C-alpha cells in the first residue's frame, strides 16, 4: 500500500479541512495504491467538510492553478503528490 | 387617526466571506 | 402583547416551515400555513388591531435580505413584535405590523 | 413536484437502475475489450474514444443515471407522503360527492338531462379519483419509502361506492338525454305543421 | 386604490433600484429607502388609510424567499399587496398594506 | 373589528435544482 | 505543438466551453514555460472569460469523483495531459 505521510507544506484552508483530507489521504492510501481514488476519498471529505461543491485532483506531474474559495483548497501532499481539495462551489 | 414618524425595524442577513483567487500551484515532482 | 406575538409567530414558523426538508410544492405551502396559523394567532387574541403580518419563508443560500415594514400610526396603540427564527438550510422569519383601527 | 409524479418518477428510476446493472455490465466488459484492444494496440479511431473511450461514455451514462436515481430517492419520501395523503383526503371526498350526486343531480325540468349528466360524471370522477390517489399514495409510499393506505380501505369503499353513483348518474344522464332528444323535438316542430 | 399603490411602488422601486445589484452594506438601506418612498407616495395619495409598507430587498443567489402578508382587513374597504420585483440580481419582494381607519 | 375575506399571495423565487449528471470516463496516467 | 484536442470518450458539455478551454490550455502551455505558470494562465484566462473562478486539471495523471454539472463537464485526454474540465456552479 502506501504510508499517507501528509506533507501539507502549504495547505491553503483551515486547519479542519486540512486534517480531513490527511485523514482521507491516508484511509484510502491505506487500503489501496491508486491516485484517482484517493483524489476521489480527499474530494468526498472535502465535500463533506466545506459543503458543495468540492473536488481533489492527484497526479504525478500535474499543472493545476488551485481557483476556489479561501479556506477550501486542501492541499496535503503524500510525499510529492500533493492532492489539492480545491472546494470549487 | 395621527400617523408620524418613528423608527422601523433594522433587520439584515450579513453577507458571506470567501475570496477567490487563481493562484499557481502544482503538485511537487520526485524522480 | 409584542412578547406573546413573538411566541405565537415562532410557533407558527416552527410548525409550517421549522427546518425539515423543504420541497418545491411544499416551501410556499409552508408559508402559507405560516401566514394562517399567524392569522389565526391574531383572531384568537381578540385584541382591537388590525394587525397585519407578513410571513416571510427563505431557503439559506448566501443572500442578502432585509424585511423591513414601515407603518403610518401612532405609537399609543400600535406596535409591531420582532421573533427571529433559523433552520439548518431553510429560514422562516415573521413580523407583524398591529394596527389600530 | 406532483406525488403522482414523484412516484412514476422513482418506478421510472427503480427500472432504469435494473436496466442499468446489465448496461454497466455491458459498459465495464466493453472498458475490458478495449482494454485487451490496446494491449493489442487496437485503439479505437481518433474521431471517437477507444474501446475504453466506449466504456467512458457508458460510465457518463451511469454516473448521469446515479444521479437521477439520487435526485429521484431524494424526492420519492416527499412524493409518497403528499400521494398518501392526497389519497385519503381525495378518497373521502370522492365518497361524499359520488353520494351527494347520486342523489341531488342536476334534475331539473329544461335541458335537465345535461345538467343530471354533469352531476353524475362529477360524483363518478370524483370516486374514480379518489381511488386513483389513494392507490397512487400505496404505490408512492411502496417505491419512496412513505406511509400511505393504499388498500381497499373506508376510503376505497367510499370511492367505489360514489363511482356506482356516479355510474347511474351517468346512465340517467345518457337516458335523459335519449328522451329529451324527443321531447325537443315535439317542442320545436312548427305549431302549424 | 391597489393599481395606483401597485404602480407607484414599482416606480419608486425604478427610481431607487431598479435592475441594479446591492451590497452588503446597503441592502437594508435600499430596503429602508424603497419603504419610505412607498409611504410617501400612500401619504401624497390622500387616500384616508393608515399606510404600511415592508420592503425586502433580496439577492439573487438561490435564495427563494417567500414573500406574502396576511392581515386581518376587510376586502372591500382595506388591503395588503404583496409582489416580488424583476432586476438583475436585487429580486425586491416588498408587500405593501393599505388600511383604512 | 370582524375581518373580510382576505388571504396571503405567495410569490416565491425559484431555487436551484443539482443535477449530478456526472460524465464518469477512464481516465488514465501517462503510461 | 501538440494537439489538445478530444476523442469521443465522454463529451456531456457545451461545445464553446470545451472548445475554449482546449484553445486556453493549449495556448497557455505553448506560452508559458512553467507548467504551474501555464495553469496559473489558463486559470485567468477561464476566470476572465467564463467569471472567476473555477480551478481545472491538466496533467499526466488525472482522476477523480464528483456531481459534474452538464455544459462544463467533460472527462478526455487533450494531447499529453488529460482533459478533466468540469465546473460545479
Amino acid at each position: 500500500m502506501c504510508d499517507r505521510k501528509a506533507v501539507i507544506k502549504n495547505a491553503d484552508m483551515s486547519e479542519e479541512m486540512q486534517q480531513d483530507s490527511v485523514e482521507c489521504a491516508t484511509q484510502a492510501l491505506e487500503k489501496y495504491n491508486i491516485e484517482k481514488d484517493i483524489a476521489a476519498h480527499i474530494k468526498k471529505e472535502f465535500d463533506k467538510k466545506y459543503n458543495p461543491t468540492w473536488h481533489c485532483i492527484v497526479g504525478r506531474n500535474f499543472g493545476s492553478y488551485v481557483t476556489h474559495e479561501t479556506k477550501h483548497f486542501i492541499y496535503f501532499y503524500l510525499g510529492q503528490v500533493a492532492i489539492l481539495l480545491f472546494k470549487s462551489g | 387617526i395621527k400617523l408620524g414618524m418613528a423608527k422601523i425595524t433594522q433587520v439584515d442577513f450579513p453577507p458571506r466571506e470567501i475570496v477567490t483567487y487563481t493562484k499557481e500551484t502544482q503538485t511537487p515532482v520526485m524522480a | 402583547v409584542v412578547d406573546e406575538v413573538s411566541n405565537i409567530v415562532k410557533e407558527a414558523i416552527e410548525s409550517a416551515i421549522g427546518g425539515n426538508a423543504y420541497q418545491h410544492s411544499k416551501v410556499n405551502q409552508w408559508t402559507t400555513n405560516v401566514v394562517e396559523q399567524t392569522l389565526s394567532q391574531l383572531t384568537k387574541l381578540g385584541k382591537p388591531f388590525k394587525y397585519i403580518v407578513t410571513c416571510v419563508i427563505m431557503q439559506k443560500n448566501g443572500a442578502g435580505l432585509h424585511t423591513a415594514s414601515s407603518c403610518f400610526w401612532d405609537s399609543s396603540t400600535d406596535g409591531s413584535c420582532t421573533v427571529r427564527w433559523e433552520n439548518k438550510t431553510m429560514y422562516c422569519i415573521v413580523s407583524a405590523f398591529g394596527l389600530s383601527i | 413536484a406532483s406525488t403522482s409524479d414523484a412516484v412514476t418518477f422513482i418506478t421510472y428510476v427503480q427500472s432504469l437502475k435494473r436496466k442499468i446493472k446489465q448496461f454497466e455490465k455491458q459498459v465495464e466488459l466493453y472498458r475490458n475489450g478495449q482494454r485487451l484492444l490496446e494491449k493489442q494496440r487496437f485503439q479505437f479511431p481518433p474521431s471517437w474514444l477507444y474501446i475504453d473511450n466506449i466504456e467512458g461514455e457508458w460510465g457518463a451514462f451511469n454516473d448521469i443515471m446515479r444521479r437521477k436515481d439520487s435526485a429521484i430517492q431524494q424526492q420519492v419520501a416527499n412524493l409518497q407522503m403528499k400521494i398518501v395523503q392526497e389519497d385519503r383526503a381525495v378518497e373521502s371526498r370522492t365518497t361524499d360527492l359520488l353520494t351527494d350526486w347520486e342523489k341531488t343531480k342536476p334534475v331539473t325540468g329544461n335541458l335537465r338531462p345535461e345538467e343530471a349528466l354533469q352531476a353524475l360524471t362529477i360524483y363518478e370522477g370524483k370516486f374514480g379519483r379518489l381511488k386513483d390517489d389513494r392507490e397512487k399514495c400505496a404505490k408512492a409510499k411502496e417505491a419512496l419509502e412513505l406511509t400511505d393506505t393504499g388498500l381497499l380501505s373506508g376510503s376505497e369503499e367510499r370511492v367505489q361506492v360514489a363511482l356506482e353513483e356516479l355510474q347511474d348518474l351517468k346512465g340517467v344522464w345518457s337516458e335523459l338525454s335519449k328522451v329529451w332528444e324527443q321531447i325537443d323535438q315535439m317542442k320545436e316542430q312548427p305549431w302549424v305543421s
